[PDB]
This record gives C-alpha cells, sequence and structure tokens, in this order.
C-alpha cells in the first residue's frame, strides 16, 4: 500500500531560457521546440550532454537539466 | 602562567624535534611521561593552545615512539585527553576540539568514538558528550571518501580505519552506549529531531532504532510526530514495516498538530506518504475530510500549508472531487433533500480511515473558510473555489509560514498607501447606554464596566 | 531489536535473523518478543546447532534467554514437541566425546605445562 | 511456442526475448503511462493501458514492429488492468480505476459488456480458467472486495467476497475450482464451486505485490513489498521456499519454455526499477 | 477585504489568540477582551476566526468545574496549571469585567478568584451567544458549534452544576437552547456542494 511515486509526476509544463511552456514529447523534440534550435544541433547537444535519448522530458533531474541549460547558453567553450 | 605557556610550547618544539631525530632512554621517556602530566595541568589551565600542543605531541608519539614503521599513538593517553575535555566546563575548549580537530580528521573521529565508548562504559558530562555527538553531523559516503587522516594513512588496505563500515560501527557503539546509559527527555527529543539526517545514517544496522523508535512512536503524541521521520527513514533504507501504517497515521493526526512547531516536517512526511501511488479514494477522502474538520480549528499559517496540498490531492485523484462537486442525480432524492437537509455521513473519531465514510461528504469546511479574516487565506480557499488550471502547487512556497512571516509581510508592504477611514464616528465609544442616539451600543461596553 | 526479531521470524528471514544474532540487549529482545515466534526461533536455532557447531558463546546464551522469557510458551501450546524433540537428539551427539574429552586435556595440558617450564628455563637464560 | 514476453515500467512497454534474456523491443507509443502490457496468447498483438485511461492495441512481428491496430478512450479514467480471453481470439476485459470493469470484442468500436458493483479503486481482474468456466470473470478492488460475474447476465456479481484489507492481487486455479485473493500481508484461498473461503495464509511483513502459478499448475508464488518471494504448495499450501531481493518488488513471473511448460526463469520487477531474472536450465 | 493597518491588528489578535496557553486569570481576561474585540472586528463582515472559537471553548473547559474528560471537540484542551478553575462557590454572583483584571495577583484571595471566574464564565456565555447570533450563516455551523453544545451539556452535568450558581446555570441553559434551535436551522438548511458548474467556453 506504500509504493513510492517519486517519478510519476512528469507530464507537465516546464519553463526554460526562452519559453515557459514545455510538455513532454522527446528530449530532442523539446530542444527543437526551443526557438532557434534545430534537430541535428539538438542531437549534438544531447550526445555532448551524455543524457540518454531514450528518455523523455520530466524524467530528468535538476543538475543535468541545468547542464543542458549551460551548454545551450555556451556552445563554444564546449568545443563545437 | 604566560611564561609557563612559553616554556610549554618551546618544550613541545624540542620534544617533537628530538622525536623526529630519534640506561639513558628510561629518563628520555620519563621526560615524556612527566610532560604528559604537565600537559594535563596546562589543559586544565591557555587551554586551546595547550590542546594544540597536545595534538602535536600525540602526532610525535605516533611518529617516533616505536621501532616499527607503524605509527601507533596512545589510545590510553588520548582517552585521558578525551575525559578531561568532556569534564572541563570550557565550552570554547570543546568547540575548538570539535571544529578544529574532530570535524576535520578521521583518525581523531574514530579514536574519539572508541574513547567515548570506554568513557561512557565507565549528567553534566552526559550533556557535554551529548552536545559533542550532536556536533558530529556529516557521514562519509565511501572508503575513498574518507581520504584524510591526521596520522598514518595505512598501507594495510584492509585496515579498519581505512574501512568505512568500521567507522560507522565505532560511532554506532558510542551511540548505543549513550542510549543504553539513558539520555534525558529533551536529549531524546533532539535525537528524534536530527536522527534521520545525521544519526540514523551513521549506523551500520539501525534496527535497534527501529525498536526504540516504534516504542517512542506507539507512545503517542508529539514524540510520535517526531519519531515518524525515523520510521519513514527505516522504511526507505532497510524496509522493515509497521502492521497498519496509514491507520496509525489516521489516529496520529489530531487537534494540536496544527499548532505544533514540528508540523512543517510532519506535513512534508504527510505529502510523501499521501504522494505514494497505491492509495484508495476512500482513504484519501478520509484524510482530506479529517484535516478539513481540523482546518475548522487550524491556524492560518497552517491553512496556507494544507490547502494547496488539497488542490494537489484533488489533481492526483479526480474521483474524490465529488467532495468538491456532488450532483444529485434523481428528482426523488432532490425532493427528499429539499424536504430535509442533508446530514454528513462522514463519521468523526472513526478508527479506520478506509471505513470512515468521507466518501459522500462535502467540503463545506472550505466553503465556510472562504469567509476568513485574512485576505490571502480567503484567496487560498478561492483557489479551491475557482478552477483547476495549473498542473501543480509546490509546497515549499507555503511551508515555513508563521504569524511572524505574515506580520513581516504586512510590514514589508509600503510604509503607507493612502488609507481609508470609518466615517461618522459615534461619540459614545465607551458610553454604557447611549439611549438618545438610537445607535446600538458597543457590546464591549455592554459587557465590560468602565468606571 | 525485539520487533526486528518478531518481524524476521514471522516472515522466515535469515538476513534479519543474522542482523539480530550479530549483536544484555539479548535479554531485552527476548523479553520483548512473542511466544509462537519463540518456538519458530527454537526450531531454526536447532538447525543452526546442527549445521554449525563452533563458538557457542552467543546463541546458546540466546536459547537460555529464550527459555527464560518464553520457555513457557511451548507448554501452553505443547503440540509442537518435535520443535523440542529435535533439539533432544542433537544434544547427545554433542556429548559423545565427553566420555573422554577430559581424557583429552589432562595428558595434553601437562604437555602444554611442560613447555611453560621449558619457556621458563630460557627467558631467564 | 514463442520467445516473447513483455514488461512495463512507466510510460512504455518492453517485450523481451526468452532466449537471449534481452529487451527485444521497446514501445513508447503511450501518452501517459503503461499499466499492463498483455499479448494475446496467439503471440503477435499487445494491449496496454495508460494513466490517461486510454488503452492501445497493436501488432508486432519478431523484431521492431509497432503497427498500431486500435485504441479506446471511453473509460475517461485510468484503466488499470486488461486481459485477453484465454479462449476467444476476440474479447478482453478491462478494470478501469473508477468502478468499471468491462468486456470488449475487437470488431466494433463499443464495449460488448460492462459490470459495476465495486466501490473503491478496482485494480485487478481476469477471466475464469476452465472448459466449463465458459463466460466468467473475477475482479478485485481496493474496496476489500472480489467479485465474479457471469457474462450472460450483466446485472450484479454472481459472487463477492470481502476481506479486511485492500485486495492487492487476484488469480484462480486452472482446475476451475478455487481462487487466491491477495489482500495485505495475507492471501486467502477461496472455493468458487461452493462459494466458501478455504484458508487464509500469511508469511509476510508487508503486503504481497504479485502472485503466480507454478510448475504444472502446482505451486504458487507470492511477492511482497518486503522484497520477499515465497513458494507454497497447492495441496497443503505450506511454506515451501522463498528468497529476498534488495528492493521492495512490485511484479513477478516465472516463465516457461514450451510444450509441457517447464519453467525457464523468474523475472521480478522492483520498486528501484530492476528486473532481475534468475534462470534454471535443463 | 484588505487594510494595511486594520487586518494586521486582526492578525495580532490571531497570534495572541491561537497562541498563549493561559497561565493566569489575567491571561483569561485578556483573551476575553480580545475575543469581544475580534467580535467587533468581524461583525457585519461575517468572517471566521478559528483561533477565537478555539480559545472560547478552551477557557470553557479550562475553568474546569470537575474536569474536561473526553470527546470535547477538536480544539486543543490545555491545563489549568495553578488550579485555574472554579471551586464550590455558588454564592459569589456574576459581575462585569474590568481592566484591573489585566494585572497579575499571586496573593489573590479565593473569594476574588471565584467571583472573577464566575464573571468570566458569564461574559463567555454572552460571547458564545453573540457569536452564534452573528454566525448563524456559514454552513459549517454544525461542525463549528457542536463542541460548543458538548462543553455546554458537560457543564450542565450535575458535578458541574453543583459548583455553578443558578445564574450561570440559567445563562448556560439559554445558550444551549438557542444553540440547539440554530443547529436545527442549519441542519434543515444544509445542502450538498456543487462548486464548479463551469460555463463552457466557445
Amino acid at each position: 500500500s506504500l509504493v513510492s511515486g517519486e517519478k510519476t509526476n512528469f507530464n507537465h509544463i516546464l519553463r526554460l531560457l526562452n519559453t515557459n511552456v514545455d510538455g513532454k514529447q522527446k528530449v530532442v523534440y523539446a530542444l527543437t521546440q526551443i526557438k532557434g534550435v534545430g534537430r541535428r544541433y539538438s542531437n549534438l547537444v544531447c550526445k555532448k550532454a551524455d543524457v540518454d535519448l531514450k528518455k523523455r522530458a520530466g524524467e530528468l533531474t535538476s543538475e543535468e537539466l541545468e547542464r543542458l541549460v549551460t551548454i545551450i547558453q555556451n556552445p563554444l567553450a564546449y568545443k563545437i | 602562567p604566560k611564561w609557563s605557556l612559553a616554556a610549554a610550547e618551546a618544550l613541545c618544539r624540542v620534544f617533537v624535534r628530538l622525536l623526529a631525530a630519534g640506561t639513558i632512554i628510561n629518563w628520555l621517556r620519563d621526560r615524556l611521561s612527566d610532560y604528559d602530566g604537565v600537559l594535563l595541568s596546562m589543559l586544565q589551565s591557555l587551554a586551546v593552545h595547550a590542546l594544540v600542543l597536545a595534538m602535536a605531541v600525540l602526532k610525535a608519539q605516533a611518529q617516533h615512539l616505536t621501532d616499527r614503521e607503524e605509527a601507533i599513538f596512545p589510545r590510553s593517553f588520548f582517552l585521558e585527553i578525551i575525559a578531561v575535555v568532556l569534564e572541563s566546563p570550557i565550552e570554547h575548549l570543546r568547540g575548538h576540539f570539535s571544529e578544529n580537530f574532530v570535524k576535520k580528521y578521521d583518525d581523531i573521529r574514530f579514536y574519539t568514538f572508541e574513547a567515548i565508548k570506554h568513557f561512557l562504559t565507565e549528567e553534566d558530562v552526559r550533556n557535554n558528550v551529548f552536545n559533542l555527538l550532536l556536533s558530529i553531523e556529516d557521514v562519509p559516503e565511501s572508503n575513498d571518501s574518507l581520504e584524510n587522516f591526521f596520522i598514518e594513512r595505512p598501507p594495510k588496505k584492509k585496515h579498519p580505519l581505512l574501512s568505512l563500515s568500521q567507522h560507522k560501527k565505532q560511532a554506532q557503539e558510542a551511540w548505543l552506549a549513550f542510549m543504553h546509559l539513558g539520555l534525558s527527555k529533551e536529549q531524546r527529543k533532539k535525537v528524534l529531531e536530527v536522527m534521520s539526517a545525521s544519526i540514523a545514517p551513521w549506523f551500520t544496522k539501525p534496527e535497534m532504532l527501529m525498536d526504540f523508535l516504534t516504542d517512542c512512536y506507539n507512545s503517542g503524541g508529539s514524540v510520535s510526530l517526531l519519531a515518524l521521520s525515523g520510521v519513514f527513514y527505516l522504511i526507505q533504507e532497510r524496509n522493515l514495516d509497521y502492521p497498519e501504517f496509514y491507520t496509525k497515521l489516521y489516529s496520529l493526526l489530531d487537534a494540536d498538530i496544527l499548532h505544533s512547531k514540528y508540523r512543517s516536517r510532519f506535513f512534508r512526511l504527510l505529502d510523501t506518504f499521501l504522494a505514494s501511488t497505491h492509495l484508495p479514494a476512500v482513504l484519501v477522502a478520509s484524510f482530506i475530510k479529517r484535516l478539513a474538520r481540523l482546518a475548522l480549528n487550524a491556524p492560518p499559517s497552517a491553512i496556507v500549508v494544507i490547502v494547496p496540498w488539497f488542490y494537489n490531492l484533488f489533481k492526483k485523484h479526480p474521483l474524490t472531487t465529488f467532495m468538491m462537486h456532488r450532483v444529485p442525480r434523481t428528482k426523488e432524492e432532490r425532493e427528499k433533500l429539499e424536504k430535509d437537509g442533508l446530514d454528513d455521513p462522514f463519521l468523526p473519531n472513526e478508527t479506520d480511515p478506509m471505513e470512515t465514510r468521507a466518501i459522500d461528504s462535502c467540503l463545506w469546511e472550505i466553503v465556510q473558510l472562504q469567509s476568513h479574516y485574512h485576505p490571502n487565506v480567503a484567496t487560498i480557499c478561492k483557489i479551491i473555489s475557482e478552477q483547476f488550471t495549473k498542473q501543480a502547487y509546490n509546497l515549499e512556497d507555503f511551508l515555513d509560514h508563521s504569524y511572524g512571516s505574515l506580520l513581516e509581510a504586512e510590514m514589508t508592504k509600503e510604509v503607507k498607501k493612502p488609507p481609508v477611514i470609518e466615517f461618522m464616528i459615534p461619540k459614545h465609544i465607551f458610553t454604557k447606554a447611549a439611549p438618545e442616539e438610537e445607535k446600538k451600543d458597543s457590546l464591549l461596553v455592554s459587557l465590560w464596566d468602565f468606571g | 531489536l525485539g520487533t526486528v526479531l518478531n518481524q524476521a521470524l514471522r516472515t522466515d528471514d535469515s538476513d534479519l535473523l543474522e542482523s539480530c544474532l550479530q549483536t544484555l540487549i539479548i535479554q531485552n529482545t527476548i523479553n520483548r518478543m512473542d511466544s509462537s515466534l519463540a518456538g519458530t526461533l527454537l526450531s531454526k536455532l536447532a538447525a543452526r546447532m546442527h549445521r554449525r557447531p563452533g563458538r557457542a558463546f552467543g546463541l546458546m546464551r540466546w536459547i537460555q534467554w529464550t527459555l527464560v522469557a518464553h520457555g513457557g510458551a511451548l507448554v501452553t501450546q505443547p503440540d509442537l514437541i518435535n520443535r523440542l524433540t529435535e533439539l533432544s537428539r542433537v544434544l547427545e551427539e554433542r556429548s559423545r566425546g565427553l566420555s573422554s574429552l577430559l581424557a583429552l586435556k589432562g595428558k595434553l595440558d601437562m604437555l602444554d605445562a611442560q613447555l611453560k617450564y621449558r619457556k621458563a628455563l630460557k627467558m631467564a637464560g | 511456442t514463442n520467445d516473447l514476453f513483455a514488461v512495463t515500467a512507466g510510460p512504455r512497454v518492453e517485450i523481451f526475448s526468452i532466449r537471449k534474456r534481452e529487451p527485444l523491443k521497446t514501445i513508447g507509443r503511450f501518452d501517459s503511462e503503461a499499466h499492463c502490457g498483455e499479448i494475446r496468447p496467439d503471440g503477435r498483438v499487445l494491449v496496454a493501458g495508460e494513466d490517461t485511461g486510454r488503452m492501445q492495441v497493436f501488432d508486432v512481428g519478431q523484431g521492431t514492429r509497432a503497427v498500431i491496430l486500435k485504441t479506446w478512450h471511453i473509460h475517461k479514467q485510468p484503466v488499470w488492468v486488461t486481459k485477453w480471453s484465454p479462449t476467444e481470439l476476440t474479447t478482453l476485459m478491462s478494470c478501469s480505476d473508477d468502478k468499471t470493469v468491462r468486456l470488449w470484442d475487437l470488431p466494433s468500436n463499443d464495449p460488448t459488456r460492462l459490470f459495476t458493483g465495486h466501490t473503491d479503486y478496482v485494480r485487478c481482474g481476469a477471466f475464469m480458467p476452465g472448459s466449463a468456466n465458459s463466460n466468467l470473470l473475477v475482479s478485485g478492488s481496493y474496496d476489500e472486495t472480489v467479485r465474479v460475474w457471469d457474462a450472460r447476465a450483466p446485472g450484479g456479481a454472481v459472487m463477492t467476497f470481502k476481506h479486511a484489507d485492500p485486495i492487492e492481487d487476484v488469480l484462480p486455479l486452472p482446475s476451475g475450482t478455487t481462487l487466491l485473493a491477495a489482500s495485505g500481508n495475507a492471501i486467502s484461498v477461496l472455493d468458487l464451486v461452493a462459494a466458501k473461503p478455504l484458508r487464509l495464509i500469511t508469511n509476510h511483513q508487508k503486503t504481497v505485490t504479485s502472485l503466480s502459478l507454478a510448475s504444472q499448475g502446482r505451486r504458487v508464488v507470492s511477492g511482497s513489498l518486503d522484497g520477499h518471494v515465497k513458494v507454497f504448495e497447492t495441496t497443503s499450501w505450506n511454506v515451501v521456499a522463498g528468497a529476498k531481493y534488495p528492493s521492495p518488488i512490485l511484479s513477478l513471473s516465472v516463465i516457461t519454455a514450451g510444450a509441457s511448460h517447464d519453467d525457464r526463469h523468474l523475472a521480478v520487477g522492483m520498486q528501484s526499477g530492476v528486473l532481475s531474472i534468475r534462470t534454471r536450465l535443463s | 477585504h484588505f487594510h494595511q493597518v486594520c487586518t494586521p491588528a486582526m492578525l495580532a489578535i490571531a497570534r495572541y489568540l491561537g497562541q498563549k496557553v493561559p497561565a493566569a486569570l489575567s491571561d483569561f481576561a485578556v483573551g476575553i477582551y480580545l475575543s469581544i474585540l475580534a467580535l467587533q472586528y468581524q461583525d457585519f463582515a461575517k468572517r471566521y476566526v478559528p483561533e477565537m472559537m478555539n480559545f472560547l471553548l478552551n477557557t470553557l473547559c479550562a475553568l474546569a468545574p470537575e474536569r474536561a474528560k473526553s470527546k470535547l471537540g477538536n480544539f486543543p484542551v490545555h491545563e489549568p496549571p495553578a488550579g485555574i478553575r472554579i471551586k464550590d462557590a455558588t454564592n459569589t454572583p456574576i459581575r462585569q469585567l474590568n481592566c484591573g483584571d489585566c494585572l497579575r495577583k499571586d496573593e489573590l484571595s479565593p473569594a476574588e478568584t471565584s467571583s472573577l471566574q464566575i464573571a468570566i464564565l458569564s461574559t463567555a456565555t454572552a460571547i458564545l451567544k453573540s457569536a452564534a447570533d452573528t454566525w448563524h450563516k456559514l454552513p459549517a455551523f454544525i461542525e463549528s458549534f457542536q463542541p460548543a453544545l458538548s462543553v455546554a451539556q458537560h457543564l450542565l452535568t450535575k458535578p458541574n452544576a453543583s459548583h455553578l450558581p443558578s445564574s450561570l446555570t440559567s445563562k448556560l441553559n439559554d445558550l444551549a437552547s438557542h444553540l440547539s434551535r440554530l443547529l436545527q436551522l442549519s441542519r434543515l438548511s444544509r445542502r450538498p456542494l456543487e462548486l464548479h458548474h463551469h460555463r463552457p467556453l466557445a
């Protein structure tokens, strides 16, 4: 009768650097949903970010969310 | 005794130099024994600098009072240092000892724990050692997370001082010694407060905490509210149970918890316990209805906590929203209900929450609490009244709210926006009758004599 | 650790059994624990008696204190005598050699005592 | 005969190979969740239910095939369990979490039948094994109630047993006589021919998560939030054996090989997101 | 609805009302004073003060003629620490409360304490009567005034009516009859809730 639901709340709106509205479709679909960011560049971001593509939005904890945030602010000190 | 202290520190200097360098050796060690006595005196004297001198010569003893490479230092003499530290009334001595040495070094931590074990094996000193155990807070995570030693990082590679399980074992033995000699009521309270964060992690096997915690938890009341944190801790880490958990919580939540100071931590445990997945609608409706009847007597600084949580529970289960909106379906019961008003089938003071009939109740509590003297409380029930737009209301923006917070809010408002006043003031503010003005008197004057 | 004991023995745990057996508080736990669970304990400690007979310092004191606190449990439910009856055969295998296990020591312990002397001749030498 | 079996953990399902013990194909075509993946015993079509209340049904070959056949969103409320009929190739059941249990045939776009009667969260249910057990369906709830309905009379339950615990799991015996109802730390065997309870058995601290049938319809296994897996007889129902897992488990099944249904291996799915598979080979 | 000065004073009443487990009859009297103050604050804008109702029922049980035994509301019953409760003084009549009662007296005479406690009880009866009058609306009426009837009939018991005079007995009987009549009113007027009868958008 006591089953932990520490992950079941995921299907909701997320705020980001430009948009405040973001549901869950895919990690690369959300990063394409971000304005000015395309599909292949988004694939580059996730492979550099070590975040697994198989996962979805809402499945991602704080430090790696903000890691994606930092590496979408700066694309140069991380090599490109 | 300042020149005595100067002679003492120069004596430590020449002692560590003669050790680091190296029929006569008997007196050469007699010097060090009488110096142990002299350092006991200078520690009972400044005492902080004498303690620095003590740790320095303890390092020198480990370093060069042996023929092996193995740096053994006197556990006995260190235990005497431990005893005089815990017996001396100098709180600054104890603070310097804790911060500068024990909060830094793992050798000092472990051998301190074993010295505590012996020293408590053999009330003021109880409170001193208790405050030191409370001063030790952080738990290392791994054997390579230990990674700092005052003396002799061992090349054994299976050393007990190298093994993190032995450190938790020795701290655990010191803690078992303290609890078995028995601690005060308030000491027990502080342990039950800070247990799950810095004590219950420090145990290899906290199952004796399972026993003592279920004791002080079935005792009842505020101590059970404090003990619930450790019960949930053990349920997470080493998943032993309780027979009927949610019914025990149903009995546990009562009138005075909304005025308790530990209600914030309790509410956080409440949110995760009712944020578990496999819960029935009758059970969550039971908890909602009881906390509603309690909200009829709650502080506003607790109402602001409880009702966004109500919003989230209505989100996480939509079937209980007939307590939000119950439509009579048939005109027959419509006629019966306009004939005689509906009675609440909710059974207060009922034992088991799954068999309380909070199903088919309604939240007349919140439709009344809408008319509250506080405007943000009026709005925080109005969010229940209006619409379910937002996906989630976080609880950290409503916990840690008190009347202090509300007063500093109204104080951190503007110094004055141009306000409004009540016009046509009666002159009969304190007049008992005022029967020629036809204005009804102040009831405070009608019930309080002013003469 | 009495509720820990009770939990372990009514789900048939061995790890939690081992957590209680690794550790005075023994007295506390058994005067805490219950009755039919004490019979279950007695049965599987008999299993332990058979399968590993090394140093007995802990668990044979444990069955002492078991029969102290709830030894009268198994007269009030006596039908499980084979709980006790199966102890009642292990004990006499456990005493076979005691027909001559003191005949072990005395000839040997003198030979011990002879080296205590042959040590004593030499550390002064 | 197949090498196919499917798991779900969160919003996706995952069919796995028996042979290589590997995730054969992952399916994330579900909107919110995936409460139970179930493949028709023919062995090519899966059906699952999300937390949005929708259920999907779709076909798969032997690789990565995800061709969506049909779906339904009529529950308007989370559908927890659904099951094919072990006899027909056409009809299924679905307990939705509200009160509703209902019967569907794959041709139309409407449910063939619908039973009510439950009151709290109804979260388990299945068909009735037996040749004579033609049209019969059991479902257990959080209302401490199990109810069995005949299909020909869509009135009330043909029978209903009440426990003192929210009933965690349900399954009947392939002989067509009795059923085990898992309620809390205790599970009750109850006769369905005379509608009488047979025996309550508990050996658990925490509530049993999942129960299952073993070797030849011959041994039952129970798994509890104590991380606890137990095996019992089906004649004496005594404690036969058991093991422990480092997390509170949530689901379990031992799966077989083929003809004679000799068991291959156990897979248990835990709270900490681990499907362990202990294998015995002959 | 909001004032930068007025309702912060209501918040001050809330603090010293919900808090302050009373340790003296001066604390009893100042609680009564701010109770009638919050009455005046919340008259003809009928908002709700749970701290007020809590402290009212709390002083009704804390004047403790026999004891607060069991099943008395969901308000926190506290203890009269120095025996702050009425004794068998049925002859000291009621009187009207004064600001001198805001001064502590440890040398206080038992006759003065009995007259003061009986005055506190009569004034509290008047407070509960006026509160029922101004709060006959607000459909949690039954669920907020059933403990009032509970403490009422508990003090209407004979081991408490022995210590109470006939004046306090008649006051309490009038309050009990009025509260029963109003509970019948609120029960006949009680309806289920249909909150979000939402107007659908185009």
